[PDB]
């Protein structure tokens, strides 16, 4: 069907600024307690997500050069650690990766 | 009418489904942590809870051997589920799996994106969302009703 | 139109007439050409009878100037400050002499919708109509339904 | 169907436009201020006394052999100069600049200074209001060194004179709103500085124009500005983690 | 002032949220335990039936459905009402109501206090009950009237009687 | 075209005399020819108007909109202006006075539909125009209350006069 | 063409505007309009709507005071018509020559 | 002494302007002081500040404006600073908030602020034919279930306590007092201006006695927020309209054998902190209860 | 392109139109303006109001101090000598004072003639209300005194407006008798109060206070205060008629919105009644005496 006359702008501001179509604010914003900045607060901070999925990528990339293949799947617990340490008591007969940075201040011992 | 549903509609159609689900599967076994669409990770986190169950249920039982090497589509990881992952889950009885919301997409697409990780795995702990200390003005109101508490039983 | 213009009441200005009668028109300026054919009425109109018009009304200061212009006109500024400017462009001489008592016998004010022919101050002599104008009392003030 | 946009400014020369210039440049000025004077370490406290002042600087221009040859060179390549009545000259041409910077007269600015003085003193200072005036001059300037720079590429010698001016302003610099920004208008502030002029010998006119402005690096530090200012820290990525330094 | 949403559990730590659930839980058994006795404090004169009289109705949970068998061989189905929590929470006089009867309020099962907006929080504080999740408003007469607060048994119907049930069907959308 | 937001930017105020109140600063910055369409940038213009400059980016930050980061870079840069050029300390003393989107020039191209027909497809481009003003935000208007609905009221009743009378 | 038919209908609406204003006060004062207009004709008081209206508002001891008049000049019609009789005639229903 | 409480309130207010002047001219020029930031957000910060005009809220709003939404209290690298007191020297700065990992300081800053208002709606909401003098604010730790402050009444008041009504009306009032914004300024002042300005409550005088004795400087603090002014130890909230809920607990009387003290307790929580209608019916019959701490 | 110059001419004035609508100039002084010439100014202000001024006078009156000094604040920075004849500019600070004295004086008989029973303090405050700064400056601004008045500042402050128009009351005074100014003054003053009232000009408080006091004054004892008629009072807009009873015999009647604004009314009419200033009062007699 085809429209039978040209709608007015009166009509067409009364319809696309009607508080339906507007924007809705957000009241769940709120700073991050350690880097600062902003997040919602049912959802984990960019900036701290962006540090882990970095620092992730960066230690599955060294794993994945230890191993020579691609289905080369280890069978023992992993254990990741930084320059200046060495493994401990429990974290013998696992596999150890070794990262030139230091340890970071959010990855915990553990 | 979906009253009483419990699956999403995902893929192609139920075979597709499976399948986006076992690929899933897959990689989060092998990397211990992924993250996808947050409607994909819901759905699967069932299905890695399961998994978890079906390595602790032994390596000699032949259902979950089947299991197993079905859902595993790397068959190197078959041997990792079942002297890694069901080790360390042992005294659990359904705390394997977190699951977490974290922000869109930066493409156009702007997709609701979550990340799922078996717990006690090798890589930097994610940023949990924790609770407010006792030290709170709030806390230590609460604190000190539960003292009173105390004191009076 | 009414409705697309503006409008204002009657009034006059500082109460004209009351106590004597000012005329508004304080100033005339008639601005014509010496050569240009469309000031022919204007040149005719200062050379016969601006003096006489000056004479009888000595209340307006009239000035003439002779300068290179293509059309004639007259600035008529009132008491009010209110600036009335005409187009004398090819009249005759006794079409300028009716312009120009015209614009001396104008009050000055917009030319605009009068909203009433008359105005009055206070015209509520021997009272005005109010509801209880013209309603008997009862004894006592009582209501229609009120037993005292 | 096909219709596309235009106008993107881009600014990319090379060598070869700028080496294929048919005629050269012809500055007026040059680069900077060859053989800056040093001030001694001590001018505050001579300051203070005339005799021990003026007499001092007048051997110090009087003994230097560079400077004696450069004022030779100066006045047998112009005569009727005389370092005498310089000081009076450069004053007033350092008080009609200012009131010139002041009024926002940009063709006698050019006039009156150089190519290498006006932009020190316009760039940053053409969406502001200036009222700057000129009250008392303690000392009166004293022209401490002459030198000159031949250059026989083009066969040009130019001549700068160092005037060191101790005197007393009233700056009081507005912002672009109408509100004050730098300092009060009534403070009469003493100023010691070191006003260096350039004249071209070889033009046949030569203006004698003021050049550049030597501060001692010694000198007390400028009033404080009225506002508050943040110095942000290193913004970092994610990938970097905050060192502090001690 | 950009105020920001909030909710019970946001600035509760991880020994208090288990403190804050354990003091509601027995403050509501405590003020469920408080109205077992209803006959013995004040009860409300109790007036004889008479034959226009209406009667207050419960507010039960629909469980499942059940074969019964009848004594001459026939097979009926039959509905499970469970009346969890029923309580008489306030009570309406006839000619500030309808004109014609008065008005009993009942509410069903109880529901969490860290859901429910101020003035229900605060009414039910006033009444001293926890929260329920249906109010609803039965129309009786001025002889069957009970005092709010009362609680309400299965045992207020019968077996052998006919009774209404109202309650919102299966919603299938558009 | 017309260009008068970046002219708007270099007036210059005579210098206030004293005892006068400080004159509030006002920074105009816009960005000319953006992608995106013209009342879609409307709605985020609408969305951060008379709002603090940090929670407009706030807001912009987590919409979901693609001209939500083109509007979060000119209020940064907006921003930055602000503190260097002109003389307003307190970076977070500004507030969003004026926040417009208007049509820029589009380009025609042809969308193809079948049976040999055609339509006008058009690349639409629009410009953004942000004003701030040094200050807290204006409080924002409170619905009119009953009292002040019965004051204006019997204003009413009472400005009648007897038309068409004397 | 809207602005001239209401500036013709414009005299018609107001003469009906004071039309009704004077049968208020009429009504007012327990008289009919037909009757205070026709007997004020009588009385050779020859005052237009308008005016009428205008006293109606502003002058109502005089608006009053005519309907006085136009009563009393009904009254004196009434018992002329009764009367039939040509020696009794009203004091207010004499006829003025022009002089 | 004759004197209105509105006249006395007035005279306070001029003798505080007064002081506020001198303390303002006693620095004649305008000097820069470098604060560094030493936060965990933003490191590395460094604001060149104007000498005892600039404050720790100047610095937040130059750093953004959910540092002035959120912090609550200042670390001027040795103490709690509040953020409206000017700065003095070159310095770091650490901003505290309600939700920190240590915010026991922001906790008492609160206290002493809600006591301080308390102490304030006591003084005015009294007859003004009674005699209402207010002794001083008990430093009661925040474990304790209310804020309470020390006040003396006439002694034909010494037969009624308040009543449930009473208590109403004291909250309404403490609200309206939140409800109009009223920032807490502090002034370091001595002890020999602290006794003219005060000069009428003995109590007052003696509690102003005892915390200039321990001073060697004689030096003591005093806040004041709209036309109240008081003294009490260490810094206060910059803003009244941080405290969102706000409640009269109760009134009780201790005698002694000098005279008898009314103790009003009252609780509340911050807008960043407020909690559910039934938590906040629980701490408020928590803080009906007696609570004594002294020392 | 068109040919033509007509249109563009036209589109320059349309230009020069929004031009001037978009910014509108400072106001500029009328002698300013290029028409000019103050003295056939001078004489035909004093030709249009029907009065013989003195040349001299007038233009001694329309001078003010400001513009005295601002003259010789430009004398002084140009740098020649003008004290030969500014010094003997002669200022109006004399005209303008005796000008004033005579209109409160003769606005006061005026008064003290036509309202007897008025009291001192209502014709103090009539006076003050003819003479006060709004009159005053709006009848010299009708009267062009503005344009012939010589001052800086083209706005010419209200004290100064006031102060031209007493200077030119006072040169009036002068010039002809104290008969033809009263006559002036009648005619250019009093018109002011045309449909004004007696309160909207006196502003008193108390208006029962007033009227126990006068009728203490005229041996009356008290008004009781008695609510003749009403239409409602449950309503949100009621009307109350509140009448004031002397012995038993009414004197004034107000209508308000509620008891205690028609009693307040009532006192009013009451106050009018007695001093004389009632709406039905005799008009002012605008006659050659
Ligand atoms: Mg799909
Ligand atoms: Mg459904
Ligand atoms: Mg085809
Ligand atoms: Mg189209
Ligand atoms: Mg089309
Ligand atoms: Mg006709
Ligand atoms: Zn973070």
């Amino acid at each position: 069907a085809a429209p039978k006359n040209r709608r007015s702008i009166e009509v067409n501001r009364c319809r696309r600024r009607n508080p339906q179509k507007l924007i809705k604010v957000k009241n769940n914003i709120d700073v991050c307690p350690e880097c600062g900045h902003l997040k919602q607060k049912h959802i984990l901070c960019g900036y701290c997500y962006e540090k882990v999925r970095k620092e992730t990528a960066e230690i599955r990339r060294q794993m994945g050069k230890q191993e020579g293949g691609p289905f080369r799947a280890p069978t023992t617990e992993t254990v990741v650690l930084y320059s200046g340490e060495t493994p401990s008591e429990q974290d013998q007969g696992k596999r150890i990766i070794e990262r030139e940075r230091k340890r970071p201040s959010w990855f915990t011992q553990n | 009418i979906s009253h009483g549903r419990v699956f999403r509609r995902l893929g192609l159609g139920p075979e597709s489904r499976i399948h986006l689900l076992q690929n899933l599967l897959t990689g989060l076994v092998r990397h211990e942590r992924i993250e996808a669409s947050w409607a994909r990770v819901d759905e699967l986190r069932g299905y890695a809870e399961k998994l978890i169950d079906y390595g602790k249920l032994g390596d000699t039982n032949e259902r979950a051997m089947r299991m197993a090497d079905f859902w595993l589509t790397e068959k190197d990881l078959i041997p990792k589920l079942f002297q890694v992952l069901a080790p360390r889950f042992q005294g659990q009885n359904g705390g394997y799996t977190r699951m977490l919301q974290i922000p869109n997409r930066n493409e156009q697409d702007r997709a609701k994106m979550a990340v799922i990780e078996y717990k006690g795995n090798c890589l930097p702990p994610l940023p949990l969302p924790r609770r407010d200390s006792n030290l709170t003005l709030l806390n230590q109101l609460l604190q000190g009703l539960r003292q009173d508490q105390e004191a009076s039983s | 139109t009414a409705r697309g213009t503006a409008s204002r009441f009657l009034t006059s200005v500082l109460h004209n007439g009351l106590g004597r009668y000012v005329q508004q028109l304080q100033r005339l300026s008639f601005s014509l050409s010496r050569d240009a054919p469309s000031s022919r009425g204007a040149r005719e109109f200062v050379e016969r009878e601006v003096t006489d018009f000056a004479r009888r009304n000595p209340g307006v200061v009239i000035y003439v100037n002779p300068r290179p212009c293509c059309v004639p006109r007259v600035v008529a500024e009132y008491l009010n400050g209110a600036v009335r400017e005409e187009s004398i462009h090819c009249k005759s001489v006794e079409e300028i002499a009716a312009l120009v008592q015209k614009l001396a016998d104008q009050s000055g004010l917009d030319v605009i919708r009068i909203r009433k022919p008359f105005h009055t101050d206070s015209p509520s002599i021997q009272g005005q109509w109010h509801p209880f104008t013209n309603k008997p009392t009862t004894l006592g003030g009582l209501r229609p339904r009120e037993v005292q | 169907s096909e219709k596309e946009f235009v106008e993107h400014a881009r600014k990319a020369g090379l060598v070869i436009p700028h080496e294929r210039l048919e005629r050269p440049i012809h500055l007026a000025c040059t680069a900077g201020i060859f053989d800056a004077y040093v001030p001694p370490e001590g001018d505050a406290r001579i300051s203070s006394l005339s005799k021990e002042g003026l007499a001092q600087r007048a051997e110090r221009l009087k003994k230097n052999v560079a400077s004696q040859l450069s004022i030779r060179k100066i006045r047998e390549s112009d005569p009727n100069f005389k370092i005498k009545d310089f000081p009076e000259k450069a004053k007033d041409i350092f008080i009609e600049a200012h009131l010139c910077l002041n009024n926002s007269d940009h063709d006698r600015l050019h006039t009156l200074v150089t190519e290498n003085c006006f932009p020190d003193m316009v760039w940053d200072i053409r969406y502001k209001t200036v009222r700057w005036s000129f009250v008392e001059s303690l000392e009166p300037p004293q022209v401490v060194q002459v030198r000159c720079s031949s250059l026989m590429n083009q066969g040009n010698i130019y001549g700068q004179v160092t005037v060191r001016m101790h005197t007393r302003q009233t700056l009081a610099i507005y912002d672009r709103f109408g509100r004050l920004m730098y300092g009060q208008e009534d403070v009469p502030r003493d100023v010691l500085e070191y006003v260096v002029f350039e004249k071209h010998l070889v033009d046949p006119y030569g203006s004698w124009r003021m050049h550049g402005k030597i501060i001692p690096p010694w000198a007390p530090p400028k009033q404080p500005i009225l506002k508050t200012v943040m110095i942000p820290g290193p913004q970092l990525k994610p990938w970097e983690e905050f060192e502090e330094p001690q | 002032h950009g105020k920001s949403v909030t909710w019970w559990d946001e600035h509760l730590s991880e020994e208090n949220v288990p403190f804050v659930k354990q003091l509601v839980s027995d403050e509501n058994k405590a003020q469920l335990a408080s109205k077992l006795c209803p006959l013995k404090d004040e009860p409300w004169p109790i007036h004889p039936w008479e034959p226009g009289s209406s009667r207050v109705g419960l507010i039960a949970l629909k469980l499942g459905m059940m074969p019964l068998w009848t004594k001459d061989g026939q097979k009926h189905v039959v509905t499970l009402l469970q009346v969890q929590d029923c309580h008489v929470l306030k009570y309406t006089p006839k000619e500030n109501h309808n004109g014609r009867m008065a008005a009993l309020t009942v509410g069903g099962k109880t529901v969490s206090h860290f859901h429910k907006s101020a003035s229900i929080l605060e009414f039910y504080q006033e009444l001293g009950l926890p929260p329920k999740q249906k109010v609803k408003i039965f129309n009786v007469t001025e002889n069957a009237v009970i005092k709010p607060g009362t609680p309400l048994y299965a045992a207020h119907f019968r077996p052998g009687q006919y009774v209404d049930v109202t309650a919102k069907t299966i919603g299938k959308g558009f | 075209i017309s260009r008068k937001w970046e002219k708007k930017n270099k007036i210059v105020y005579p210098p206030q005399l004293p005892g006068e109140p400080r004159r509030p600063a006002e920074i105009y910055h816009c960005r000319r020819q953006i992608k995106y369409s013209k009342d879609k940038m409307w709605y985020l213009a609408k969305l951060i108007r008379g709002m603090s400059i940090d929670q407009a980016l706030a807001q912009l930050e987590f919409s979901d909109k693609k001209g939500a980061q083109i509007i979060k870079e000119v209020l940064l840069e907006a921003q930055d202006m602000a503190v260097r050029d002109h003389n307003v300390e307190f970076r977070s003393n500004l507030y969003v006075a004026e926040s417009t989107s208007g049509r820029g020039q589009y380009l025609k191209r042809i969308r193809y539909h079948g049976r040999g027909r055609f339509g006008i497809m058009e690349k639409v481009f629009c410009h953004y125009f942000v004003k701030l003003v040094e200050g807290p935000p204006p409080p924002r208007e409170a619905p009119k209350t009953a009292v002040a609905h019965a004051r204006e009221y019997i204003q009413e009743l009472r400005n009648r006069t007897i038309t068409h009378a004397l | 063409v809207k602005c001239t038919r209401a500036r013709r209908l414009k005299k018609r609406s107001l003469r009906t505007l004071w039309i009704n204003r004077i049968t208020a006060a009429s009504q007012e004062h327990g008289l009919k309009y037909p009757a205070f207009i026709i007997n004020l004709i009588k009385c050779q008081v020859e005052l237009n709507r308008k005016v009428l209206a205008d006293l109606a508002i502003y002058e109502p001891k005089t608006f009053k005071s005519l309907a006085a008049l136009a009563k009393r000049r009904r009254e004196e019609g009434f018992a002329a018509a009764l009367g039939d009789g040509k020696e009794p005639d009203g004091i207010f229903s004499r006829v003025v020559q022009h002089r | 002494s004759q004197l209105s409480p509105t006249e006395l309130i007035e005279m306070q207010n001029d003798l505080f302007n007064k002081e506020k002047n001198r303390q303002l001219s006693l620095t004649p020029r305008t000097e820069k002081i470098e604060v560094k930031h030493v936060g965990k957000t933003d490191p590395g910060t460094v604001f060149v500040m104007n000498k005892n005009i600039s404050t720790p809220y100047s610095c937040a709003m130059h750093l953004s404006e959910w540092y002035c939404r959120k912090s609550i209290l200042a670390l001027v690298d040795g103490q709690p600073w509040d953020m409206y007191k000017p700065l003095t020297k070159s310095c770091e700065i650490k901003f505290l908030t309600f939700k920190d990992d240590d915010p026991g300081e922001v906790n008492k800053a609160y206290w002493r602020s809600c006591a301080m208002m308390m102490g304030c709606v006591i003084e005015r909401a009294f007859k003004d034919e009674y005699v209402v003098s207010l002794v001083r604010a008990p430093e009661v730790p925040v474990i304790a279930g209310a804020f309470c402050y020390d006040v003396v009444l006439d002694k034909r008041l010494d037969e009624w306590m308040p009543t449930k009504e009473n208590l109403h009306s004291f909250t309404k009032d403490a609200r309206a007092l939140i409800y109009k914004d009223l920032p807490f300024e502090t002034l370091e002042v001595e002890a020999k201006v602290a006794l003219e300005i005060f000069q009428h409550n003995k109590y007052k005088l003696d509690f102003i006695e005892e915390k200039a004795s321990q001073n060697p400087e004689r030096i003591v603090k005093l806040h004041r927020f709209g036309d109240f002014i008081d003294v009490s130890e260490g810094p206060l909230i910059p803003r009244t309209s941080i405290c969102f809920q706000y409640e009269v607990s109760a009134v009780h009387n201790l005698q002694t054998q000098s005279s008898l003290v009314r103790r009003f307790q009252g609780l509340s929580l911050p807008v960043h902190l407020r909690a559910h209608f039934t938590i906040w019916n629980k701490l408020l019959e928590r803080s009906r209860k007696m609570v004594t701490e002294d020392k | 392109a068109k040919k033509g110059f007509r249109a563009a001419y036209r589109f320059q004035k349309e230009l020069e139109r929004w031009r001037l609508l978009r910014c509108p100039p400072p106001p500029v002084r009328r002698s300013e303006k290029p028409n000019w010439d103050y003295h056939a100014e001078i004489q035909a202000f004093g030709h249009r109001l029907q009065e013989t001024f003195s040349l001299d006078l007038l233009k001694t009156a329309f001078v003010n101090s400001c513009y005295i000094k601002s003259e010789e604040a430009k004398r002084q920075k140009l740098g020649i000598d003008k004290e030969a004849a500014l010094l003997n500019l002669k200022d109006n600070q004399e005209l303008s004072e005796q000008g004033i004295s005579f209109s409160q004086t003769c606005l006061t008989q005026f008064f003290e003639d036509a309202f007897p029973d008025l009291p001192t303090e209502g014709v103090t405050s009539l006076v003050d209300f003819l003479t006060s700064e709004e009159v005053v400056c709006h009848v010299a601004r009708n009267l062009a005194v503005e344009q012939l008045a010589l001052s800086a500042e083209f706005p010419v402050p209200p004290p100064v407006l006031r102060q031209t128009f007493f200077a030119v009351i006072g040169a009036l005074l002068q010039s002809s008798g104290p008969e033809r100014t009263a006559l002036f003054i009648r005619d250019f003053l009093i018109t002011q109060m045309t449909g004004k009232e007696l309160f909207e000009m006196w502003t008193i408080t108390n208006p029962m206070g007033l009227l126990v006091e006068e009728l203490k004054k005229r041996k009356i004892s008290a008004p009781e205060s008695r609510l003749t008629r009403q239409s409602g009072s449950t309503t949100a807009l009621p009307v109350y008629f509140v009448g004031l009873y002397c012995d038993r015999k009414l004197i004034a009647e107000g209508p308000g919105e509620t008891v205690l604004v028609a009693e307040e009314e009532a006192a009013r009419v009451a106050l009018r009644k007695l001093f004389g200033f009632t709406e039905n009062r005799r008009p002012w007699d605008y006659s050659k005496p």
